[PDB]
């Protein structure tokens, strides 16, 4: 009715679940600095190339 | 470089509401948990109020603190003994608040 009185637990498998974001901070400043400083390695070379 | 960091705190508000709401709950579940019909067992009662009431501050980290907080007894005749949230448990926010504490 609404006299209440409780027991025990069970168990089925094992997990690891999805939530990622504070990561992506650093992560974009990356490949673009990927971009630039590849391109900047490579531009100084194209400088001086024939000079 | 100014807009991104525009859209960042938009993707900022975006991500943190649903956080929120996850973490939320799971505190909000927790409080259904402390409040049934729960004359709490004295060693692992308290843990489970200290650790809920642990949990508020870093609730009030993000989001509103102001909450009502109250106790409620029980007896042998433990009939429909319940142990509320309403009064008990209540946050306010968003300026009119209707909320369950669980």
């Amino acid at each position: 009715g609404g006299v209440q009185v409780g027991t025990g637990t069970a168990v089925e498998s094992i997990v690891r679940l999805h939530d990622e974001y504070s990561y992506y901070k650093l992560k974009g400043a990356s490949n673009q600095l990927e971009y630039t400083k590849y391109m900047a390695s490579t531009l100084q070379e194209i400088a001086q190339r024939f000079p | 470089t100014l807009d991104k960091i525009q859209k960042k705190v938009n993707d900022d508000i975006k991500n943190t509401v649903d956080e929120i709401n996850k973490i939320g709950e799971e505190i909000a579940t927790i409080n259904k948990q402390i409040y049934g019909q729960e004359a709490l067992p004295t060693e692992h009662a308290n843990e489970l109020r200290d650790r809920r009431d642990e949990l508020e501050l870093t609730l009030s980290k993000l989001v509103s603190a102001v909450a009502s907080k109250n106790e409620i007894n029980q007896d042998n005749r433990l009939d429909t003994t319940i142990t509320d949230p309403g009064h008990q448990y209540n946050l306010s926010i968003e300026g009119f608040s209707i909320v369950d504490g669980i």
